[PDB]
RNA sequence: UGAAAUGAGCGGAGUAUUUGAGCUGCGCACGGCGCGCCGCACGCACUGGUUUCUUCUCCGUGAUGCUCCAUGUUGGCGAUGGAAAUGGGGUGCCCCCACCCGUCUUGAAACACGGACCAAGGAGUCAAACAGACGCGCAAGGGAGGAGAUAUGGUUGCCAGUACUUCUCUCGUACUGAAAGGGAGAUGCAAAAUGCAUCUGUGGUGUGCACACGUCAAAUCCGUUUGAUUUGCCCAACACC
RNA sequence: UGCAAGGCCGGAAAGAAAAGAAUUAGAGGCACCAAGUGGGCCUUCUUCGGUAAGCGGAGCAGGCGAUGCGGAAUGAACCGC
RNA sequence: UAAGCCCAAUUAGUGAUUGCCCAUUAUUCCUUUGGUAAGGGCGGAAACAAAUGGAGAAAGUGUAGCCCUUCCGAUGUAGAUGUGGCCUGGAGGUUAGGACGAAGCUUAUGGCGUGAGCCUAAGAUGGACCGGCCUCUAGUGCAGAUCUUGGUUGGCGUA
């Protein structure tokens, strides 16, 4: 007893009906793991350095508030 | 097809309807037919020579 | 006392809906049950069948449960009961419970026409 | 309740949520595990991995009284404070005790910043733990 | 007829009434949704609208956590304005990591016994939702707080932890158990832990 | 079929513009029962006492370009035993 | 006698009712304003035109008419065996209904929409009366997400909230000479939905220049929907 | 301590009052002046409340809770009869003086006493004329003390 | 059948106002010839003029009605009766429709299987482990269980229940390593192979309710509301570190 | 002071002109828990084996299955809906 | 002299552009039901006895739906879910009925509900128990399984 071997028929229906889902935007899920180490290594320097001044900004902000 | 709707809409619609009863009438509709001719004739007649 | 008046009872059914082929059989009795077989021509909407039930035929809200009286009927089972009933005599009609016996309906029946409640099984010869 | 389950509502359904075609047979994937490896190894592989083979040294006969060695952060010492003595509790003065072994405790963690300083009595203590009770003005002591 | 092929996936499932079973939850919601269509403020609408969902959608909230969001709006606020009401739509608990906390008016469901005598100590005062309508019957100058769901056991075991990059924990009761074939390089493979999206 | 609008044809009357004269006028068919039952004018008129009944219709429209008339009976439908028979159309209401 | 709060609301209720008198007067002027100066454009470019067909005539020239910028499309086709692509086309053109019709921009790129639909609509150039009569008979505008007819000129001053669309004549204004709101017109209004064309039709299966129904009939769309609206 | 609306919350679904015979909801609270089963109705549910009551004779009398009595159930409700002919205004002022949105209900209520004492009498006596023609041969006569 | 008649329609006034159609001024457009000349079917502006004919135009009633029901005319029948009506029910008849149910199956009315009748019986249950949704209690803690104590050392029974207790046990507040074994705060100062200081504090960044400052748009019964947006803080979340 | 990267501070922003110069019955994203199903079949165009088949096997898309109704006298799938 | 085939029309060289008939389609009107539904009202306005305008007005998922206005959808096997949705035997409550007749049974007994069903009437039936509502509970709903047991049955006054 043979039956159907392959088809496909109403997979493109299938796919469609809860529509075929856009990409995420570039914005999101950009890891740079596995990405060329040498720039990678002093990216993480740099963003280091940023955390580090973005503190010392709010307490100036803060002082400033607390200023007038 | 309404009479209130269609004025309660259009408030201009009473001159709409005052002109046309006036191109209906007979001696309106034969005056202008005679005088529109008439000058489309002439302007026909200046305008090729 | 006299119903309220309200808009003419349309009742856009009057057949009921009984049993698919249930006069063929007995031990079938007419109340309705939903036709699940895959081939049932009942079930398909075949144009010569029988009718199924559904929202469609829902009777007027504004007429739903009003008897040919013009009332609606309200169950009572003693005297004290009619007077839930003596604001609203122009709405509601109370029907005596059947197992309610003959000496408690003498003092419901005299009791109701003292205060104007519709009864829908009471006296016939009361109320004329 | 016999009332709610789905059964009461499949009266008159015939085949109950079942089907007519796949229907309502005995066991067609097997008993219990069956075909971990063979015809259900999807299902093992994505939702348990590592459930198959083997791993590690073996211990005969344990026993877990011995292992016993339950742990509190620094910064849950509190727990164990009287509320009475917390707020008397100061740095340079005197400062309640806690015996962690009466307590049900045995290490000293030391995660968090400490909120009240004491003195605490442990079998054991990491060495973050005893380096912050000690500059926060408490002390570690050890039991047995 | 009428082409509308897909229009019942347009619908959400949106719920009117809870499920609560207390009387006291009922008498907050009668109060609160007509106060959420006779006033225009945004406060009540939302406030209405948490007091319908569920126990597990009415995440509790730690103390600390509530010190902490204030403190960071407390700094950027005149001292002429006094300090906002919180107001979380749930359970306020007690957090013994964190233990001077400043006075603080809130106003929550329910509070833990430990959390309303923090509260009360610090010279603070727990209030209660009848009362936060007769003083900000429009929300004003208050701050609206969530607690937390991301770290629930529930939601660390959603997904399947074979496939590469997922971290979920399996459900298993021995620890032990599940470990070997799937999970180290050397028996077999080992699930990737991380995966590009 | 569709009992609630029947067809008459009427002598004389084979064309539409025939049959649109005849639209709003009343239509009667006349039969007989086994007993005599109550009429108009029962007891006003005793000599209209019989077993002739007669239900009452009227013309609604015309029907194709030969004169038929389409006739919507008083709230019920004619008897399919009209098929057939005499069907009586007045000259009333009238707008002549 | 009354209490306080039920007197203040007379009060407030009264001004109301002077506001409200005001305003439809108001409108009405306005609306019989515009009404006026459409009528005059409308008869004057005609006549424009008249002229400058016959002075191209009278010299052997010809006038070429400017390219029709509306045209106004109805489903002739039930919704059973429709492909994908042209399912989606005239769910983007809200033709989800057999006798729904819409106004559109005869553009470069509804163009080639419409030729992908062919057989399922029947399309050409509305004119004046036709655009009036789908409007005062068979308009309905989208308020609040409902289908409601337009039974007074308030509704569509509300609805729009424009300075250029007040009135009904206004609505009929932007959809026959192209305005710049004619998206916003026409976006607004729900999808008209029409009677079958009395008298029937050819063939609905045939295009227009074979015998049926289904082409660009031009201006001949307008006796087809004259027995439609 | 325990208001009106959180004890309708716990009353409306499950009562000693409520009535739902046939899906109709009814009410046998005596300090119902409709039978109908809503909080505003409910009088021996609300801290005031007044209730048009029948009376010996034709007159109609006026039972009140004030609300300053609700923890004594014997002094909870006072009864003030006023003497037959009573303009049924009258007593719907009676009852707007405890509760304002009972006035329309309480005035009804007031015509309907009235209308059925006189239909009681006229029912009364033409029982009693029946009863002149006829011989019965029991008639019970309770004892005197 | 006027229980709020919104009317070009009803009611008040007025004898006119302004729609076209004819005829017309200036300028500009447009057409023809090649600089400004001619024409202009009568387009735009002056809401041009003209009044020859053609139209009627101008005001007017909120709900102090939250909702439902309740108000004509002319005959026929019905004046309390084995009655007059309307509805329901029963049987026959006429004209139209109308393949036998359940099942497997792509496909059943099938020359596919089970089907003489009726009554009574007849099939997702109980237990254990886990998980998710929802209800409830408490919450960095939750809760037993076994057992004991006494109201109860009492009562045929109610009472095999209810009330009370636990330095225990268990699940969590900490996780990792095959194991030996280790074991998680922030900021600042600084670079000590366990560095120091402080303790009211989201480690940072982007997107992000409400709330607070404004700032626009629309509508207002002029009290406001309802959208958008700036700035601050951003809760819950998501994404990079 | 040039390139690379991460930020900060400002400026400008028909919020996208005009050239036929889009349209939308245009709320996007994120989850959790589960059922049936996993024998198909028929048609339009394309198409492989076979002399061919109401034969076997595929691509795209509709449909029957799961659905009657109005038509082709009659027909699961044709026409209309 | 088609009632056949090809073509072409709509009362016909007259005066202009819809001959006619059939749908579970379209338009429109009425009613139901459900929404990702959209809005209003809900602080009793004031006044008003019977004999001789009325009634209601619940801050509300779901009921006889709190009432009113408005818009849109409604078929469906396998399957999912919801239902102040229906029914049965028992339990904790509450409120009733019965020798002037309970349960059961009978029906051209009608009424109500879209329905599951509910209720009344009659018995020229019966002879002692039992209804409604809230909650709890389960051996809880039958047309078919060559289903089980009992009885009956056409074949048949036949072989
Ligand atoms: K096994
Ligand atoms: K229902
Ligand atoms: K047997
Ligand atoms: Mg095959
Ligand atoms: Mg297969
Ligand atoms: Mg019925
Ligand atoms: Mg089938
Ligand atoms: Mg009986
Ligand atoms: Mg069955
Ligand atoms: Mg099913
Ligand atoms: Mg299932
Ligand atoms: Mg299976
Ligand atoms: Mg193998
Ligand atoms: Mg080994
Ligand atoms: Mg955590
Ligand atoms: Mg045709
Ligand atoms: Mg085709
Ligand atoms: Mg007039
Ligand atoms: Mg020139
Ligand atoms: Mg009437
Ligand atoms: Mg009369
Ligand atoms: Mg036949
Ligand atoms: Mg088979
Ligand atoms: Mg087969
Ligand atoms: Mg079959
Ligand atoms: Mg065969
Ligand atoms: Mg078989
Ligand atoms: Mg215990
Ligand atoms: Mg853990
Ligand atoms: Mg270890
Ligand atoms: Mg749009
Ligand atoms: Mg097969
Ligand atoms: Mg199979
Ligand atoms: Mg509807
Ligand atoms: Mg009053
Ligand atoms: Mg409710
Ligand atoms: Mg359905
Ligand atoms: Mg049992
Ligand atoms: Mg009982
Ligand atoms: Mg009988
Ligand atoms: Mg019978
Ligand atoms: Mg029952
Ligand atoms: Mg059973
Ligand atoms: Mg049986
Ligand atoms: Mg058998
Ligand atoms: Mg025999
Ligand atoms: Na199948
Ligand atoms: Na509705």
């Amino acid at each position: 007893a043979k039956s159907k071997n392959h088809t496909n028929h109403n997979q493109s229906s299938k796919n469609h009906r809860n529509g075929i889902k856009g990409p995420v935007p570039l914005h999101l899920h950009n890891s740079k793991r596995g990405s060329w180490l040498p720039a990678l290594v002093n990216a993480r320097r740099v963003r280091k350095h940023n955390q580090k001044a973005a503190l010392k900004k709010r307490r100036e902000r803060i002082a400033a508030f607390a200023a007038k | 097809k309404n009479r209130r709707l269609r004025l309660r809409l259009n408030p201009y619609v009473k001159r709409e309807t005052a002109a046309a009863k006036g191109m209906r009438n007979v001696a309106n509709r034969d005056a202008r037919r005679k005088a529109k001719l008439a000058r489309v004739t002439k302007a026909k007649k200046a305008a090729t020579k | 006392v006299k119903p309220t008046v309200s808009k003419a009872i349309v009742k856009k059914r009057t057949k009921r809906f009984t049993r698919h082929r249930y006069e063929l059989f007995p031990q079938l009795s007419s109340s309705w049950r939903k036709p699940r077989g895959e081939d049932s021509p009942v079930r398909r909407r075949y144009k010569g069948q029988k009718a199924m039930p559904n929202k469609g035929y829902g009777s007027d809200r504004a007429t739903k449960y009003i008897t040919p009286s013009g009332f609606r009927n309200f169950p009572i089972n003693n005297v004290e009961d009619l007077y839930m009933l003596v604001m609203q005599n122009r709405k509601y009609a109370g029907v005596i419970s059947h197992t309610v016996g003959a000496r408690k309906r003498k003092a419901i029946v005299r009791k109701a026409m003292e205060l104007d409640v519709r009864l829908a099984n009471g006296n016939a010869k009361l109320r004329k | 309740p016999t009332r709610f389950k789905k059964c009461r509502h499949q009266r008159g359904s015939t085949f109950c949520g079942y089907g007519r075609v796949g229907k309502h047979r005995k066991h067609e994937s097997g008993r219990g595990n069956a075909g971990g490896m063979h015809h259900h190894r999807i299902n093992f592989d994505k939702y348990h991995p590592g459930y198959f083979g083997k791993l590690g040294m073996d211990h005969y006969h344990r026993k877990k009284n011995p292992m016993w060695k339950p742990t509190i952060n620094l910064n849950n010492l509190s727990r164990l404070i009287a509320a009475e003595e917390a707020a008397k509790a100061a740095k340079g003065g005197t400062l309640p005790v806690v015996d962690l072994q009466s307590s049900g405790y045995a290490k000293l963690l030391g995660n968090g910043h400490i909120q009240v300083p004491c003195i605490v009595k442990a079998r054991y203590v990491s060495k973050l733990a005893d380096k912050k009770i000690r500059k926060a003005g408490g002390a570690v002591v050890l039991q047995a | 007829g009428v082409d509308l092929t897909g229009i019942s996936k347009k619908s959400r499932v949106i719920r009117h009434h809870t499920y609560s079973t207390n009387p006291y939850i009922k008498l907050l919601i009668k109060l609160y949704k007509f106060l959420a269509k006779r006033t225009s403020s945004g406060f009540n609408k939302v406030v209405y609208q948490r007091l319908i969902k569920s126990r597990s959608n009415r995440a509790p909230i730690s103390l600390s956590r509530i010190a902490v969001v204030m403190k960071r709006k407390a700094v950027f606020t005149a001292k002429s304005k006094a300090a906002p009401i919180a107001v979380v739509v749930g359970d306020v608990l007690d957090d013994v990591r964190m233990a001077r906390i400043p006075a603080m008016r809130v106003c929550a469901l329910r509070f833990s016994k430990s959390a309303r005598q923090s509260i009360v100590a610090a010279g603070g005062e727990c209030l209660t939702f009848d009362q936060l309508a007769m003083i900000a019957p429009t929300g004003k100058n208050t701050y609206l707080l969530r607690g937390r769901k991301s770290g629930r056991e529930s939601v660390r075991h959603f997904g399947a932890s074979g496939v590469p990059g997922s971290h979920s924990k399996p459900y298993a009761t021995n620890r032990g158990k599940e470990t070997k074939r799937g999970r180290r390089t050397g028996r077999s493979y080992k699930r990737k832990a991380f995966r590009h999206v | 079929q569709t009992k609630q609008t029947a067809l008459v044809r009427v002598e004389n009357v084979n064309t539409r513009e025939d049959a649109t004269w005849y639209v709003g006028k009343r239509v009667c068919y006349v039969y007989h029962g086994k007993k005599v039952k109550r009429c108009v004018r029962w007891s006003k008129a005793p000599a209209r006492r019989s077993t002739t009944r007669a239900l009452w219709g009227r013309v609604t429209r015309p029907h194709g370009n030969a004169g038929m008339m389409r006739v919507k009976f008083n709230g019920a439908s004619v008897p399919a035993s009209a098929i057939g028979r005499r069907i009586r159309v007045y000259l009333y209401p009238s707008q002549i | 006698k009354r209490a306080a709060f039920k007197q203040q609301q007379t009060e407030s209720f009264k001004k109301a009712v002077v506001a409200r008198k005001a305003a439809k007067a108001a409108l009405k002027k306005t609306a019989y304003l515009r009404a006026r100066k459409y009528s005059r454009e409308y008869r004057g470019a005609e006549k424009k035109l008249v002229t400058l067909r016959r002075q191209a005539a009278s010299h052997g020239n010809y006038y070429l008419e400017a390219k029709p910028k509306v045209a106004v499309v109805t489903r002739i086709r039930g919704i059973a065996k429709v492909n994908p692509k042209q399912r989606k086309i005239l769910q983007l053109l809200r033709l989800r209904q057999i006798f729904n019709t819409v106004f559109v921009k005869m553009n470069k790129p509804m163009e080639n929409m419409l030729r992908a639909v062919e057989p399922y609509i029947a399309y050409g150039y509305p004119s004046l009366a036709t655009v009036r009569a789908m409007v005062y008979k068979r308009g309905y505008l989208k308020i609040n997400g409902q289908r409601v007819k337009i039974t007074d000129n308030q509704m569509i001053k509300d609805k729009y909230n424009n300075v250029d669309i007040v009135c009904a004549e206004d609505m009929v204004n932007q959809i026959y000479t192209c305005g710049k709101h004619f998206r916003t017109v026409t976006h607004g209004m729900w999808p008209f939905k029409l009677a079958p064309p009395a008298g029937g039709m050819r063939q609905k299966r045939r295009h227009f220049v074979e015998g049926g129904d289904y082409g660009n009939r031009d201006t001949l769309i307008n006796r087809f929907l004259a027995r439609m609206i | 301590s325990h208001s009106v609306d959180l004890q309708w919350v716990l009353v409306r679904q499950n009562s000693r009052f409520l009535q739902k015979r046939g899906g109709i909801r009814m009410s046998n609270d005596p300090f119902n002046n409709n039978g109908n089963w809503t909080k505003r109705h409910c009088g021996f549910l609300n801290e005031k409340a007044a209730v048009v009551k029948p009376a010996k004779g034709g007159a109609i009398c006026v039972t009140v809770k004030d609300g300053s009595s609700n923890n004594k159930p014997r002094q909870t409700y006072k009864k003030t009869v006023h003497a037959a002919g009573v303009r049924a205004s009258d007593v719907s002022r009676a009852v707007a003086a405890v509760r304002p949105d009972l006035a329309d209900v309480s005035f009804r209520r007031a015509r309907r006493m009235a209308c059925i004492a006189s239909r009681t009498a006229k029912v009364a006596a033409a029982r009693k004329a029946r009863s002149e023609k006829i011989k019965f041969s029991r008639k019970s006569a309770r004892a005197k003390r």
